[PDB]
């Protein structure tokens, strides 16, 4: 059957 | 210099306040380690936040913004203090200054607080984000802007459990529309990206993208000159054909399958098992699917694969030839026979994954029919008996 993709914070610094 | 700083930001010399704020900024966004904890122990926060509404003093506003955004870049716990110092609606309010860059810092701040978990993103949303966000979509936006917006939306789409609101991923997706029109790289491989977490939400989030009417710009940057974006379009076209046949037949209808002998042939094992993936799941289809990727001359490659590839692909290409096996006509198997998949499809039999070598040995069977683990052992006894015996 079908399968899905196993499982695997996203901030940004202004310098 | 800190708490002199605090001090000095809590004056109403605006000189001095502001010279002391843009000291914290600089102490905060420089040094890998910053001084993110001792500063918020210092009390800096509600001063800065107080400072955010000081619409007379725009740049002090922006550099409060600055400070605010590098400090919510650390930990959860630091950015949840942000969220506790009643910054997000002072953000919010600012997303409507005269002035450009307090609305772009607000964006960026609010994009490093929504990022932070699923918890923050639906406060942020329920204080009405989406709209003054996505109404900064212009062709005049400077591409800086634009680019800090995407991600922006990227970080909304981003988390799976909660998901996002529907009536958020329905405001999102004719943004999306627009800019998947985009030169930009970047732009792009957001934009891609943040589709992709919308399809790995579910099935009626994959049919709300389908009915969007992007899938069709979507397969084609699966040959597109940049790695990035091929393999975001990669993930989300695998995404969407984990669904129903449907979906899957709706993606198969944009001529997908033809960019797929370079993404198999790819040098990156990456590629090739996140191509052996999505092939996997067309061959759990229909007939007339596993027909179509006969077709597509994609099945002697991905043998090629489950005989010298990566472990990883060639327990995705397993998965695909047992998924063919059982969901295959006789014809169909007799193909696979003919392109020697027998000693490849065998040789995996040693390995230790239990998951993998129970795929073989159902794909074995199920041939020879159409000719530890309890299951295994039943299998091979059933095989042995009915085959060796």
């Amino acid at each position: 059957r079908k399968r899905s993709h196993s499982p695997t914070r996203y901030v940004k610094r202004r310098f | 210099s800190l708490e002199a700083i605090v001090q000095n930001a809590s004056s109403d010399n605006q000189g001095i306040q502001l010279s002391a704020v843009q000291a914290a900024r600089k102490l905060l966004s420089s040094d890998r380690n910053p001084p993110i904890d001792d500063l918020i122990k210092s009390g800096i926060l509600p001063i800065l936040v107080h400072c955010l509404e000081r619409d007379d003093n725009p740049s002090l506003q922006f550099e409060a913004a600055w400070a605010l955004t590098n400090i919510a870049s650390g930990t959860s716990e630091q950015t949840q203090a942000v969220v506790q110092s009643n910054a997000v609606p002072l953000f919010l309010r600012l997303l409507h200054s005269p002035h450009q860059n307090v609305c772009e810092q607000a964006v960026w701040a609010l994009g490093n607080i929504i990022g932070d978990g699923p918890q923050c993103r639906d406060y942020v949303i329920s204080l009405g984000v989406v709209k003054p966000l996505l109404s900064f979509i212009s062709p005049s936006i400077p591409i800086t802007f634009l680019r800090n917006v995407t991600w922006v939306m990227v970080n909304l789409c981003r988390h799976k459990d909660p998901p996002p609101p529907m009536e958020t991923i329905q405001e999102i997706l004719p943004a999306l529309c627009v800019l998947i029109h985009h030169t930009d790289v970047n732009i792009l491989v957001d934009t891609v990206w943040a589709l992709s977490y919308l399809t790995d939400a579910g099935n009626e989030q994959i049919q709300m993208v389908i009915d969007s009417g992007i899938v069709p710009h979507l397969v084609p940057l699966l040959s597109h000159q940049e790695v990035k974006v091929q393999t975001a379009a990669l993930r989300a076209v695998g995404n969407i054909v984990t669904g129903t046949d449907e979906q899957t037949q709706v993606v198969l209808n944009c001529d997908a399958l033809s960019h797929f002998p370079a993404l198999l042939t790819h040098p990156k094992e990456k590629i090739n098992k996140e191509a052996v993936w999505f092939l996997s799941n067309i061959t759990a289809g229909n007939q007339q699917q596993v027909q179509a990727v006969i077709d597509a001359n994609l099945v002697p490659m991905i043998i090629h694969l489950l005989d010298k590839g990566d472990f990883g692909t060639q327990k995705e290409a397993a998965w695909a030839i047992s998924n063919l096996t059982i969901s295959g006509r006789k014809d169909q198997v007799a193909y696979l026979i003919q392109q020697n998949v027998i000693p490849p499809f065998c040789n995996l039999l040693t390995v230790k994954d239990a998951q993998v070598v129970q795929v073989v040995l159902d794909g074995l069977s199920n041939i020879l029919k159409m000719a530890e683990n309890e299951d295994i052992y039943k299998l091979a006894y059933e095989i042995i008996d009915q085959f060796f015996s």
